């Protein structure tokens, strides 16, 4: 009776119980987001604690057993998942302190007020009006003012709210065994399993880095259109030796240049890929959508969908007193149960939107055949690097020309091809820089070897060289203008974001060498190539059981994190921006401000 | 019936049809492994046996010979040389419940693999370790028994299917099930081979006006050479002749 065979029965006893009340808790929230009602609210109560009750106790008995020996890997990481201290460790008083200060930071950030001088009995909200109008318009004042207000009414009131939660996760940090909070995070891109697929904390750090700086030559060229547009757009507002403030990177953070896509677009005469007038045209309601994407994706090499999901799962339109939040999300409730829940509409945007969704369906089912402990990704971005990748591959031009969205005599050329290359590296590089400075500064701040003093103008500083932006007003210490985002107060590791665009892009590079297809990377096609499903299944069907760096192995040769795919997707851009931008010097000065 | 406390039923003293059964739609599973189903009708044994119960949709597979699995050690087990087939078909709109199917129930843990033909119902707590388990669970004790999660959202994998395996035994004693015979009509006057009751031969058939005693089946005159015979169905004495020779 060696405590290996207890462990399993353990396991075995546990597994069964878990999965059917992780069903019985998943198919209450799915009800109550297909019915919002208030019958549906308690019974997340009624589940939830229960859950915990459940939970709790067999995290409770999983100390004793000496996790140590295992011979069998997959006993052993999965038994892991149970041993784990969480915020128990910590005392009542620390614990309910913590729970106290996230929830009213939340609540705080959420709940953001701006009421215009002018008229002081109508404020505004981070939903649609304030942002909606600064994030699409031309202007400097208004645009500055809204930044301003929501940095104050934001910043001034959680600077020493999110010192005090920073530290006190800290202070768990170190009550589970780690030096910082950060490695905490780090933890899911941890592995010390089989030799010549560890990963350790600390090489992620400076991995992070490692593959950006090779699009800094890129970014900045796109800047520097950018730039040269805004010599276009703005006069006299940002210096050619300088760069742009805050508030016109077309969001109050700008992440994104998406708002600003309209103002650099690079040739406006060439009308940009659109067949949803097809659709509308051609009757495509959601039924339609929903099926071509499922024969794409039986096409890709995927197994068909199956039956019960077609019925069950909401399509569009909860309509009537029946509500129903709609955001895109794909639900895998556990004992085979896979649904979806996204308002699908006659549109391109929905048709990508119903193709994510599926493809997380997708994966979901890839490694439901895995333990219940092990039915997840190898890591955060590999979910969502799957789901796009199907979306991006269900936009390309001859994938369209294919199931007739565009015209069967459809002729594409350069421009069209520049433009949408530049239209997509708008988000796509032009969002890694930022990520990356806000992880690492999260990095910081959780490490916390800078001083509270070092945590705005620094910033404002960092920002010049990575993300190119100036001081449009002074922030010394009186706001916390990043810690006044969504995954900063809410404890999300901003790295997965980082991660998600080259893993899809290193998965998308693989699949289109073996796919045979020729030409350049973003007309690239998977269409009616099997091979490239199974390969791609067979990367999904591991799921938990296998370490990431392994996992990156099938599909990509490369178990870490290479650049070479985002410069081989945008060459076109690369080439053209090489010689577009020649009257002006490529970078910006980190001393010029609006202001000075 | 349970898995572990399979419902087992005797068949014996009748005429069972086969094909009637076989040419139905209603069965997912269909798996012969004795002989073909269309030649089953044919050769009969002496009687036999049948287990019925309810499993999950993904154990149906564990059921069949030279199969390991949970179900196939600790709750039903059939030999290698299993002689026999095996009925099943889903049950999801029946013994699945909105509520949960949790009448039925497995057994998820035993000391030892359960022999073919062999049913175990022990409700003993199972003990993983080396602390004895003296009444209530403690640290290294499981249930044996698990009930089941049926809903009517579980996939087809999970989905309750009712299954049943006959099996046939052939001991030395005299048969007492076999199939259907199958008999044709009726002619006279025609030089015809005939097969009547197991009793063969060629020649006419007339009638005749002999008065057997309500027993006999047959007759023969003299240097036992059958003469007539007594039609099983309409019992009736008709005559033999043989069919016209000569040189
Ligand atoms: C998934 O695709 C397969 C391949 O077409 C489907 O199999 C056939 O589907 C057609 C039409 O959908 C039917 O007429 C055939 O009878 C199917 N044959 C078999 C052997 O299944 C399959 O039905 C699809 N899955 C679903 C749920 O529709
Ligand atoms: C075998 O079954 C047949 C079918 O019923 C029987 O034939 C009928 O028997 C009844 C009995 O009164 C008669 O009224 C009918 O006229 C018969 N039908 C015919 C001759 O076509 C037959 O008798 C049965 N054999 C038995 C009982 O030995
Ligand atoms: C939604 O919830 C309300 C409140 O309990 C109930 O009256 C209604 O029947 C529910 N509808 C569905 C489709 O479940």
């Amino acid at each position: 009776s060696t405590i290996e065979e207890q462990a399993k029965t353990f396991l075995d006893k546990f597994n069964h119980e878990a999965e059917d009340l992780f069903y019985q808790s998943s198919l209450a929230s799915w009800n109550y987001n297909t019915n919002i009602t208030e019958e549906n609210v308690q019974n997340m109560n009624n589940a939830g604690d229960k859950w915990s009750a459940f939970l709790k106790e067999q995290s409770t008995l999983a100390q004793m057993y000496p996790l140590q020996e295992i011979q069998n890997l997959t006993v052993k990481l999965q038994l892991q998942a149970l041993q784990q201290n969480g915020s128990s460790v910590l005392s009542e008083d620390k614990s309910k302190r913590l729970n106290t200060i996230l929830n009213t930071m939340s609540t705080i950030y959420s709940t953001g007020k701006v009421c215009n001088p002018d008229n002081p009995q109508e404020c505004l909200l981070l939903e649609p009006g304030l942002n909606e109008i600064m994030a699409n318009s031309l202007d400097y004042n208004e645009r500055l003012w809204a930044w301003e207000s929501w940095r104050s009414e934001v910043g001034k009131q959680l600077r020493p709210l999110y010192e005090e939660y920073v530290v006190l996760k800290n202070e768990m940090a170190r009550a589970n065994h780690y030096e910082d909070y950060g490695d905490y995070w780090r933890g899911d891109y941890e592995v010390n399993g089989v030799d010549g697929y560890d990963y350790s904390r600390g090489q992620l750090i400076e991995d992070v880095e490692h593959t950006f700086e090779e699009i800094k030559p890129l970014y900045e060229h796109l800047h520097a259109y950018v730039r040269a547009k805004l010599m276009n757009a703005y006069p006299s507002y940002i210096s050619p030796i300088g760069c742009l403030p805050a508030h016109l990177l077309g969001d109050m953070w700008g992440r994104f240049w998406t708002n600003l896509y309209s103002l650099t677009v690079p040739f406006g005469q060439k009308p940009n890929i659109d067949v949803t007038d097809a659709m509308v045209d051609q009757a495509w309601d959601a039924q339609r959508i929903f099926k071509e994407a499922e024969k794409f994706f039986v096409s890709v090499g995927l197994p068909n969908m199956t039956q019960g999901f077609w019925e069950n799962s909401m399509l569009t339109d909860p309509g009537n007193v029946q509500k129903a939040v709609c955001h895109p999300t794909a639900w895998d409730l556990g004992k085979g149960d896979f649904r979806i829940l996204m308002c699908t509409k006659v549109t391109m945007d929905d048709f990508l939107t119903a193709h994510h969704e599926m493809g997380h369906i997708q994966y979901d089912m890839a490694y439901a055949a895995q333990p219940f402990l092990l039915r997840n990704g190898a890591n955060e971005g590999f979910h969502e690097a799957v789901g796009e990748i199907m979306s991006l591959s269900a936009a390309t031009p001859k994938h369209l020309k294919s199931i007739g969205l565009l015209s069967p005599d459809f002729q594409e050329d350069n421009e069209t091809e520049i433009n949408f290359l530049l239209k997509q590296a708008l988000t796509i590089v032009g969002t890694l820089p930022f990520t990356y400075m806000l992880e690492k500064w999260r990095w910081m701040v959780f490490k916390g070897e800078i001083p509270k003093d070092q945590w705005m103008k620094k910033w404002w500083e960092m920002k010049r060289e990575i993300v190119g932006v100036v001081e449009p007003v002074p922030h010394d210490e009186t706001y916390c203008d990043p810690a006044s985002l969504f995954h900063v107060s809410n404890d999300y590791s901003f790295i997965r974001y980082y991660t998600r665009t080259l893993y899809q892009f290193q998965f998308q590079e693989a699949l289109c060498q073996a796919a045979k297809h020729e030409g350049p990377l973003h007309k690239c096609d998977i269409s009616n190539s099997t091979e490239a499903g199974q390969k791609l299944f067979n990367m999904l069907r591991l799921g938990k059981s296998e370490p990431w760096t392994l996992a990156l192995e099938n599909v990509v040769g490369a178990k870490n994190m290479n650049v070479r795919p985002l410069l081989n997707y945008f060459e076109p851009l690369f080439t053209w921006l090489k010689d577009q931008n020649k009257n002006s010097f490529v970078g910006w000065s980190t001393d010029w401000s609006p202001y000075a | 019936a349970s898995v572990y406390a399979w419902n087992r039923k005797r068949i014996s003293n009748c005429v069972a049809d086969y094909s009637v059964l076989y040419n139905s739609a209603s069965f997912s599973t269909f798996k012969c492994y004795g002989v073909s189903p269309t030649k089953l009708n044919d050769l009969c044994f002496t009687n036999v046996y049948a287990d019925s119960f309810v499993i999950r949709g993904d154990e149906v597979r564990q059921i069949a010979p030279g199969q390991t699995g949970k179900i196939a050690d600790y709750n039903y087990k059939l030999p290698d040389d299993f002689t026999g087939c095996v009925i099943a078909w889903n049950s999801n709109n029946l013994d699945s419940k909105v509520g949960g199917n949790y009448n039925y129930r497995y057994r998820l843990f035993r000391k030892s693999n359960l022999k073919p033909f062999e049913r175990d119902i022990s409700t003993e707590i199972y003990q993983a370790g080396s602390k004895p388990c003296n009444g209530v669970e403690g640290f290294n004790c499981y249930f044996p028994l698990q009930s089941y999660g049926f809903q009517p959202t579980n996939g087809v994998g999970y989905q309750p299917y009712r299954v049943v395996v006959l099996s046939f035994e052939l001991l030395h004693a005299p048969a007492t099930v076999c199939g259907p015979k199958k008999s044709t009509n009726l002619v006279k006057n025609k030089c015809v081979n005939f097969n009547f009751n197991g009793l063969t031969g060629t020649g006419v058939l007339t009638e005749s006006n002999k008065k057997f005693l309500p027993f006999q089946q047959f007759g023969r005159d003299i240097a036992d050479t059958t003469d007539a015979v007594r039609d099983p169905q309409t019992l009736e004495i008709l005559d033999i002749t043989p069919c016209s020779f000569g040189g």
